[PDB]
């Protein structure tokens, strides 16, 4: 948080970057961006200080774009290209459960699955709070 | 002026939409089973 | 929460408060009915325990056996009705038991066989249903009688228990002792009895029986009905006020929606 | 790239010789919005030029079309443009009907379009598919709440609509069973609301019936698909028209209320219907 | 000034010798927003000294930090900026992070900080007391809803967490008794909505004394304060955590389903709840 | 136009001798906002000549108050002014108070506006309804359930508040005539509550006798109406003050319980409906 917000923007292309490293040369790697809402948040941040015109939520216009260039960098290669992966595991918190919002609703549309945790769930004592009626596995 | 429409108790997904469906799927159960066996003995014949 | 929950919320409350008041209405006429019906019924109960009214006829000491008739229905939504009559027959099981003697109960209402069995699940004799959907009638209670004499249970001592409707919006658990054996029936006031014998005393016993089941089973109708009613119009009153509370927060939340659409708008706009 | 191989093994997709039937137009979501506002019309192009040049019959499949609209609102911004509601382009509905009239059955050829709409947190009134209804003939509103259930695929029985619905065109037997099915549904949601609170012992005889109906309904509306292989495990099913009229005219005239709603889930035609219900019942 | 008298009277603060043990910092809501956005970097700043360079443990309390992104929200509209969410600052997060990564617990010394963070309009979700979630360990969230039902304080049991919570940490039977009461909170909020609409009458009898115990619950957590003495009348009571333990882990056993609910309000261990429940025999 | 015509008919305005006694102030809704803004002081310029140079109570409509907000709202956004909550003119307040402070009792005369009201989204706190009740001093509503009842005027006589029903305004015996007349119809509503649930003959001799008098009451609430007698044939009355008071406070009292329910539909002063009686057997 007392890193720049150009820094939190950056860091989830970062080790996407060094994931796509292992990914090309064979090696399966790994990356968890916690949490691409912050990530959201000071590119809006940068956005806003560039006088780049609002949108929803004061988001910038390409918040999905922010998030679908970087989440589609993790794949599964073919035997022609070293059968390499990159498995990622994005996180987003969501305010009150409202898995309706612009950011979850953006993030949810790109992945493959959703993992819901629950509050509800959590202090009902199932720890972890995973909701398997709603969580799903593309 | 704020209204409301049919079967909007399980829209809500509340206390009472969960509470409809348990209600059902523990007396539809019953009913499957009664209707089985009787099919069974039926087709014992 | 958002506006979509909120909307939900009201509309699942108000379809609630519809389908109470409905339910008060129809319980309201359950109740005439039960009402009307009552007054014959009444007359018929007093007069068949005019007898044992106007003769002491006390068990004499303990008996081994004993039956208990739990005078019920099987819907719900009857407030305390069934909560009342399970504690009564509960608190005389545990104080007949505790003299060790042979308890049995015979409940005509599923909800008292489904509060008593997680307990008292081997003591239940009989258990009977449908009561409470369609008014009872005379030929219900012959049946459970009938079948309450072939169940092969002689239990020496009995007794009843029941609702007894006292007000509208007032009734009372009562129990009736019921001297079924023929033994117990005869005593000091039967010797001025004429033509007592012994098979035309048991008929009769077996015939009283069946009256104060009957009795027992327009009360509990006329008491359900009413608690019924009441139980209804409580719900109703508390969706109301859950449904002008939510329909508060639903306007804030809407002018809230707005306020913000409109401020998003115009900074994008300022800001271009 | 599953759906490359997938025509590739299907055979739909020739790589050794010239005897492939599908076009392939893609921008996916790592393309910029200025790419992902333009692929639609890639694709309608390929269209167009196969109804017009040539006079055969063209299937046009669009997934997901809300992207167009998608990278049309992130590129307004940028443009200079005041934002429109829910933060959309002011020229929404003018760049959505400009591209969806070029799809279009003329009197050269036709084109059967498919199009996939991408509905934001499930709110069908929000402008971008809202907007689509009017250019759209028939509509399968698939909703979240069938789908949890376990009915697949989860078409909202009450909300999908067609043009061609009607007594003079699909004949009136169709129509009666449709709105039967439709009437009935209905029915059943108004009598959940009472079965919340009243419960369902306590409901008359008669109503009790119709929910019965209803729920063997809603489960013979389910369907295994051959897409969906890998996921259920049962074998795909493709039903007539005639198979499916008669089996939904049957369940709705009452002829199978001693089976189990267990039986009607996930099967073909009614006669596999019945096969499953007797095989629960030989177990 | 209450606190500077208060401070003054208990010898906290001494006017004669240095012996006094803390020091203030003021910048209140009479002060132009300019002020109120850097004050608490200066009772953060003293805090940071006598942490590094003097090597000490150091209490920070800070009321109301809320008010240092109010300040900013509102220089950000003379600032030009183009405002974010709510109209807030698009600097919200930013500066916050920047002041708060300076309150931490470093190798040199310790810094213990309580905060106080205000809620406009009761709504967590605002983005000021939505943000700074993510820079607390523990989390002591009120609730206006169990304030109206008398229940001081008015910790939310099912919203306040805290990160030491772990039985490593606490322990097994501490993580074991807190779970229980969270788990039995959850299942009552969770029937409230029939029993507000039907009644209690329509529940089983393991829902009725599970909301038996989870009221009983509710009263117990309520606790009078040494301060709030000349508020209530009650004298404040000061229970250890094995008390506290031992009396939430006997309510979940059911040792006290006996006893009225009024006799677990506004008491301390749970021998004054059995020595208030008998006073009302 | 149809109630100019109505208005025609009813001779309160006439076309051929100068004894009109309305002066109509049309803003049509095809007119620019800014006509329909300005209107209502057109027509309350016109109420202020009265009102100054001629020294009459003046008597000003609004049909209604709502588009009036409405069309300030739309003037002020076509002169790009950011809007205020629920997209309303910031100047909502200043503009709506400018145009009722005009609406004042000076030493010359007075104007009384009679305001007619439409809420948005039925919501009463929206900006609108509620600057708008920020100056009201009554309210009347026409319930169409009254209607449909029989009762002419149709005003609702438990939900039209005023201001002024005060004892320091009104007199004690006003007050006390109100209150009671209000209290009469609220037990009617109870016990028409308790008759649609159980039988009349439930009630006890008190509540027969009360609702016995309280249709009486709302049968003696409706009144013919000059400007009807032409349509109904029945002739209108102008019920002074004291004779409606003393008629609803004789009715309390007890005094013509032994008259009949219609004795009192329809009809001016109570001597009114004693001559019905008369002429009912």
């Amino acid at each position: 948080a007392s890193d720049a917000a150009p820094l939190q923007y950056l860091a989830p292309y970062s080790g996407c970057s060094m994931g796509e490293y292992f990914r090309d040369n064979g090696k399966h790697a790994l990356i968890i961006y916690d949490d691409l809402s912050k990530q959201a948040v000071a590119y809006r941040q940068m956005s806003l200080l560039l006088r780049r015109p609002p949108g929803r939520e004061a988001y910038p216009g390409d918040v999905f774009y922010l998030h679908s260039r970087l989440l589609e960098r993790a794949a599964k290669m073919n035997d022609a290209f070293g059968g390499g992966s990159l498995t990622a595991l994005p996180v987003i918190e969501t305010q009150a459960g409202d898995v309706s919002a612009y950011i979850p609703t953006n993030v949810i549309s790109i992945t493959d699955g959703q993992i819901f945790l629950e509050t509800e769930l959590f202090y009902k004592g199932i720890r972890p709070a995973i909701n398997v009626g709603l969580s799903v596995s593309r | 002026g704020v209204r409301s429409g049919a079967g909007a108790v399980r829209d809500a997904g509340g206390a009472f939409g969960k509470k409809e469906q348990a209600d059902e799927e523990r007396y539809f159960r019953a009913r499957a089973r009664e209707q089985l066996a009787a099919l069974k003995k039926h087709h014992e014949n | 929460a958002t506006l979509k929950d909120i909307t939900r919320r009201l509309k699942s409350i108000k379809n609630i408060q519809k389908i109470t008041k409905s339910m008060k209405m129809v319980a309201a006429a359950k109740y005439a009915r039960a009402e009307r019906d009552l007054k014959p019924a009444r007359v018929y109960g007093i007069g068949s325990l005019a007898l044992y009214e106007k003769a002491d006829i006390k068990v004499p000491e303990d008996k081994k056996k004993h039956l208990i008739i739990g005078v019920s229905s099987d819907r719900g939504l009857c407030g305390a009705i069934h909560s009342s009559v399970a504690k009564q027959i509960k608190s005389e099981v545990a104080n007949l038991t505790a003299a060790g003697k042979e308890v049995k109960i015979v409940g005509v209402g599923d909800k008292i066989r489904g509060i008593l069995h997680r307990t008292h699940s081997d003591q239940f004799l009989v258990t009977f249903k449908e009561v409470g959907r369609k008014p009872p009638t005379f030929g219900d209670a012959s049946v459970i009688a009938l079948e309450l004499l072939n169940s092969g249970y002689e239990f020496d001592e009995g007794s009843i228990i029941f609702n007894r409707f006292r007000s509208v919006i007032s009734y009372k658990t009562e129990e009736k002792p019921i001297f079924s054996l023929d033994t117990v029936a005869s005593a000091e006031s039967m010797s001025i009895y004429d033509d007592i014998d012994a098979d035309v005393l048991r008929n009769y016993q077996e015939y009283s029986l069946a009256n104060i089941i009957y009795y027992s089973l327009k009360e509990s109708t006329t008491s359900e009905q009413s608690a019924r009613m009441t139980a209804m119009d409580n719900a109703s009153k508390n969706a109301s006020e859950m449904i002008d509370k939510l329909t508060l927060t639903f306007n804030r939340t809407r002018q809230a929606v707005i306020t913000k659409e409109l401020i998003e708008i115009i900074s994008g706009a300022a800001a271009l | 790239n599953d759906l490359y191989h997938e025509m590739i093994e299907s055979g739909v997709i020739n790589l050794k010789d010239a005897t492939s039937k599908v076009a392939l137009v893609y921008g996916q979501m790592n393309e910029p919005p200025g790419a992902r506002a333009r692929v639609a019309l890639t694709g309608l192009t390929v269209a167009e030029y196969f109804r017009d040049q040539e006079g055969q019959d063209v299937l046009l499949f669009i997934d997901n079309i809300f992207r167009f609209t998608q990278a049309g609102s992130e590129v307004s911004a940028l443009l200079g443009r005041i934002p429109s509601a829910v933060g959309y382009q002011p020229t929404l509905a003018t760049d959505m009907g400009t591209m969806q009239e070029r799809i279009t059955t003329t009197k050269k050829g036709s084109i059967t379009s498919v199009q996939a709409i991408y509905v934001p947190a499930d709110d069908l009134t929000d402008p971008a598919p809202a907007t689509t209804f009017a250019h759209l003939d028939a509509t399968t509103v698939l909703s979240r709440a069938i789908a949890e259930l376990g009915i697949y695929p989860a078409v909202d029985p009450l909300d999908s609509t067609s043009r061609i619905m009607d007594p003079n065109i699909v004949g009136s037997e169709h129509y009666d069973v449709a709105r039967g099915v439709q009437k009935i549904l209905q029915d059943y949601k108004s009598l959940q609301d009472i079965i919340a609170i009243l419960g369902m012992d306590e409901l008359s005889e008669e109503d009790k019936l119709t929910v019965s109906r209803a729920r063997k309904i809603q489960r013979f509306l389910s369907q295994p698909f051959q897409v969906a292989e890998v996921f259920t495990g049962h074998l795909g099913k493709l039903v007539p028209l005639k198979e499916t009229i008669k089996g939904f005219q049957q369940i709705l005239a009452g002829e199978y209320d001693h089976l189990p709603e267990q039986a009607f889930y996930m099967v073909g035609p009614i006669e596999e219907a019945v096969a499953k219900a007797d095989k629960l019942a030989e177990e």
